């Protein structure tokens, strides 16, 4: 179950970023989005494709529909530079699958 | 009320063991009174679906 | 708060073995399944294994199946990952992350990640 | 069974921020969940089912 995800996304401080990870049947799966800054443990920022955890800035909003699931970060600060990873439990083979990671760049 | 839950018309929530593996999950996976969910103080919305039949009887056991 | 600490990493010979303990605290360790992920030195996250909230259901990736083996001890609040026949390309940073759902048979998604222990394998 | 009910120790979904452990919500976009009544969940469900 390949979870394609763009290798990199570049934005500007104030604009918005959209990291779109897409599987064959990603609409029927629980997409979780994790944020991992350089030299740090990944941080869960989106669960159940939209449920934002406690302390995560409200600018972060996930989505999931059809063949693609997107993570939108609005008004990105320079502190949002990280790698954002998709994660879904493929029930057909019972394996958790991560995306390729999208290195956000906020200039 | 005994024939009703045979048809699954009584949506009694299954108990989440909290110490033994179950068929719980998130809201999205419920689709694949639809399911009953909890928000533990140290976890996400854990959702377990109601049984399609004998929900009340299964709950009472 | 909820915090996981990995231990047991370090340099091993190609073909050695390790058991990465994962001490969890701040949460009911008996109610949540523990994942095990690895990240290559510069590459993306790679799922490695998962063990349920009691230990009934344990899943492995295909590249590690038959070599790695998850385990846990809820009484001691730890989770282990015995990694046997470790290869050269196995050097990475290994995280243990608790699942976010109570008593789930499948690890639909992590909630709290471990610090990440660096495992190196080289002569 | 009704004493077990007036204490609200049997959760029945009537027929959203969420909350052996008793589930505290029933859910069906976002995850919208109706809370389960504290007491007489089965009685209220039966009252609404016939109404």
């Amino acid at each position: 179950y390949v979870l394609t995800q763009p290798p990199s996304v570049s934005v500007a401080p104030g604009q918005t970023a959209t990291i779109t990870c897409g599987g064959n049947n990603i609409g029927g799966k629980s997409v979780h989005w994790f944020q991992q800054k350089c030299g740090q443990a990944p941080l869960l920022i989106i669960s159940d494709d939209n449920d934002r955890p406690s302390g995560i800035p409200e600018r972060v909003s996930g989505s999931n529909s059809g063949n693609t699931a997107t993570l939108t970060i609005s008004r990105v600060e320079c502190g949002d530079e990280a790698d954002y990873y998709c994660q879904v439990w493929d029930t057909t083979s019972d394996q958790l699958v991560f995306g390729g990671g999208t290195m956000l760049t906020v200039l | 009320l005994v024939l009703l839950d045979y048809q699954g018309m009584l949506p009694v929530c299954p108990l989440i063991p909290g110490s033994s593996t179950t068929s719980t999950g998130p809201c999205r996976t419920c689709m694949t009174p639809s399911c009953c969910c909890t928000k533990p103080s140290d976890g996400n919305c854990t959702c377990i679906p109601i049984p399609s039949s004998w929900a009340f009887g299964k709950f009472l056991w | 708060q909820m915090r996981l600490v990995e231990s047991g990493g370090g340099c091993v010979r190609p073909g050695g073995s390790l058991r990465l303990s994962c001490a969890g605290s701040g949460f009911r360790f008996t109610g949540y399944g523990i994942h095990w992920v690895r990240q290559a030195p510069g590459k993306g996250l790679e799922w490695l294994a998962y063990i349920s909230n009691d230990g009934s259901k344990k899943y492995h990736t295909d590249s590690v199946k038959g070599r790695f083996t998850v385990s846990r001890d809820n009484a001691k609040n730890t989770a282990y990952l015995q990694m046997n026949s470790l290869r050269v390309e196995e050097t990475a940073v290994y995280f243990c992350a608790k699942d976010g759902y109570l008593s789930a048979a499948r690890g639909y998604g992590m909630d709290v990640w471990g610090q990440g222990i660096c495992v190196t394998v080289s002569p």
